């Protein structure tokens, strides 16, 4: 509703990234999707689309309103049929995992 | 070229020179290809790679 300054920060930081979009734009037009979805009235300045249809994916969905869940989750891995080898599974492993850390033994 | 019915002329068939020419050649689809069909990057400039 109104940001905190703690969700802007992190917002921001996350922005502050890498990586690159596909539909850029010249500076004298406002380029607003070729794939019809945007309710597109006719604005004073932007004339339409990206001027160049090139190819991606799309679709229409409204988001689903699920509040702050207090609880860890699990995960079903359903696998599909990219399969990388060995060494570099273990080696992303090392480089991702949060481990070592110290276990909560619990009873026996 | 010369005067057929002419002298100094050698008839020696050898093995050697086992009459050919060509016959017919390989036209096998799979053969056909090599390779990639020339594209370019929409239109406009050193951009639109994707």
């Amino acid at each position: 509703a109104i940001p905190t300054m703690s969700d802007v920060r992190s917002f921001v930081a996350r922005l502050m990234a890498e990586g690159d979009p596909q539909q850029w734009f010249p500076y004298r037009v406002d380029q607003i999707l070729y794939w019809p979805e945007s309710p597109f009235v006719p604005p004073i300045g932007p004339f339409y689309a990206p001027f160049r249809p090139v190819n991606f994916p799309f679709t229409t969905g409204s988001y689903t309103v699920v509040p702050d869940a207090s609880r860890p989750l699990r995960l079903l891995p359903q696998y599909r049929n990219a399969t990388i080898t060995v060494q570099q599974a273990d080696d992303a492993y090392e480089d991702t995992a949060l481990s070592p850390l110290i276990t909560t033994h619990g009873f026996c | 070229t010369y005067n057929i019915t002419g002298d100094g002329n050698s008839f020696t068939p050898t093995s050697d020179m086992t009459s050919t020419a060509a016959p017919a050649i390989d036209l096998k689809p799979g053969v056909l290809n090599p390779t990639g069909k020339l594209w370019r990057p929409v239109g406009t400039s050193v951009a639109t790679i994707d």
